[PDB]
């Protein structure tokens, strides 16, 4: 709380002014529903683990010192979180889409609830603005991938009593978006589960950088199907696994 | 050993739009026949296993050259 120099332009601070600019954020929806077998555990917020194949952290990237033709890379890499809980292991994998800054989980019943989502202006961590034809670049390459699994790690939650960072993103209907990659699971621990997600202006909507997309498994049943998404799971029991 | 009564099953119901070069595709395996519409998954370095559809012959190519070497 000390301390009090502090900018206003950073992006971190609040919006921009840039007409022709607004901040993307990415928001997807996980609710996983238990099988009627698989034992107790609400042990949420196990754990996570970042990784982000060649674009690490620093500048290295394979760090390939010999030129010949490959010229692959152009776009960037991966990033994929390992978030273990509730007795399961839900793996993601985005590709050219806003940068995930915050991670929650949730326990009620025989199901979890999982938001992954970037940071809203005005909130402390960062949030890079760009152009309308960045944005209209990214929407389109943007692709999320999924592949929950079976854990059984009784290991204790980790959570953070610091409230929970919304992308200010609803989850209403509009536009919609394939970005929904591969999207495999094993049934063996995992009866029904529903994705949502939807990328647009953190700070105001703008309807043409507003879309969606999600589908509904239910024991085996899956179907595609543009819904308010905006009460599929209670986000006021989200807490941050930090 | 009495197998299991009828196990879910574990087939792709969408395919990623990029495809990931060489480089982030050490391995590979194949979905299963319980679904009337399987598919071709492929492995990576930093995610796991992602689907991919076999009506594009980059996939198809792919796999071919990871049955060589």
């Amino acid at each position: 709380m000390p301390a009090s120099l502090q900018q206003s332009s950073s992006s971190s601070s609040s919006c921009t002014e840039e007409e022709n600019k607004h901040h993307m954020g990415i928001d997807v929806i996980i609710k996983v529903t238990k099988q009627d077998q698989t034992p107790t555990n609400d042990k949420i917020c196990q754990s996570v683990t970042e990784i982000t194949e060649s674009e690490s952290d620093p500048d290295p990237e394979v760090e390939s010192e010999d030129d010949s033709t490959s010229v692959e890379d152009v776009d960037p890499p991966t990033t994929y979180y390992s978030i273990i809980g509730g007795g399961l292991r839900m793996n993601f994998g985005f590709t050219k889409c806003p940068q995930i800054k915050s991670i929650s989980e949730s326990a009620d019943g025989n199901t979890v609830n999982a938001r992954l989502s970037s940071v809203s202006p005005g909130q402390g961590k960062d949030s890079p603005a760009i152009t309308h034809e960045e944005a209209l670049a990214m929407i389109k390459d943007c692709e999320v991938s999924i592949d929950i699994r079976c854990s059984e790690e009784e290991k204790d939650s980790d959570i953070k009593t610091h409230p929970v960072l919304g992308s200010n993103i609803s989850h209403k209907k509009v536009s919609y978006e394939d970005i929904i990659g591969s999207t495999i699971v094993d049934t063996k621990c995992v009866k029904n589960l529903e994705f949502s997600v939807r990328i647009g202006d953190m700070c105001k909507e703008s309807s043409e950088l507003e879309v969606k997309d999600g589908f509904k498994y239910v024991d085996g049943s899956a179907s595609k199907g543009a819904t308010d998404d905006t009460s599929l799971i209670d986000s006021t029991k989200l807490k941050a696994c930090v | 050993a009495p197998m299991g009564s009828d196990p879910p099953t574990a087939c792709c119901f969408s395919y990623t739009a990029r495809k990931l070069p060489r480089n982030f595709v050490v391995d590979y395996y194949e979905t299963s026949s319980l679904c009337s519409q399987p598919a071709v998954v492929f492995q990576t370095a930093a995610s796991a296993q992602v689907c991919a559809d076999p009506s594009e012959s980059w996939v198809q190519e792919y796999v071919y050259d990871l049955e060589l070497n």
